[PDB]
């Protein structure tokens, strides 16, 4: 109920969709002065400022990143590495964090909702949704996250389908 | 006398052949060892996940 409204209030201005002949196939992320955007989502950036840049690539970690200018670094997402197990907020409701794995209940999940960040009860991004795999009743996510040392860890289960 | 293959190699040219043929192998095996150590260091730093 109110969780989706809080997601729409937090991700209103900072989330920009990716257009491809009128089709919405992905979402970029503006956090820490960086613009995260995946490889398989191909299209034009809806924002005029973020589209006229050059994104350095990382095909192993499946991420394109760039440098957000200084006049927009204050209006970004927050990020942290301290995460316990339990529940977190996602755009379609809740997501479970168990044994270092993000799980989403079924019914939701198609092609197009790639790049949506995972939020917490405070308002900090803990993961970035990149892919998903159907596991019985409860699907698992293939995402990226950080740690205490500062190494971007990409978690990928078996036989995932890119969204 | 008989014409042995590599009979007149004149040890200086053994040194030039051994340098130009062995230093390349040394550089490529230390590159492969460095690649293996970098892969293990990535798998160590991603362990904290």
């Amino acid at each position: 109920g109110k969780r989706q409204r809080m997601v729409m209030k937090l991700e209103s201005d900072k989330t920009f969709p990716i257009m491809l002949e009128g089709k919405i196939n992905g979402y970029a992320c503006v956090v820490g002065g960086k613009l995260f955007r995946p490889m398989h989502v191909e299209g034009k950036i809806d924002n005029d400022v973020l589209a006229a840049l050059k994104t350095k690539k990382a095909s192993k970690y499946d991420l394109e990143y760039a440098d957000v200018p200084q006049n927009m670094r204050a209006d970004t997402f927050k990020y942290t590495h301290e995460k316990p197990q339990g529940y977190y907020s996602w755009h379609h409701g809740a997501v479970q964090y168990e044994n270092g794995r993000f799980t989403v209940p079924k019914g939701v999940g198609a092609k197009g909702d790639s790049g949506r960040p995972i939020l917490d009860n405070q308002g900090r991004v803990v993961a970035i949704v990149l892919g998903g795999v159907n596991e019985g009743s409860r699907t698992a996510l293939s995402v990226v996250m950080w740690n205490e040392k500062g190494v971007t860890v990409k978690y990928t289960p078996e036989n995932c389908e890119q969204w | 006398h008989a014409q042995t293959f590599t009979a007149a190699v004149s040890k200086t040219a053994w040194t030039w052949l051994t340098s130009l043929l062995g230093g390349s192998a040394v550089i490529i095996i230390i590159g492969l060892v460095l690649a293996t150590i970098v892969a293990m260091y990535v798998l160590t730093n991603q362990k904290h996940n």
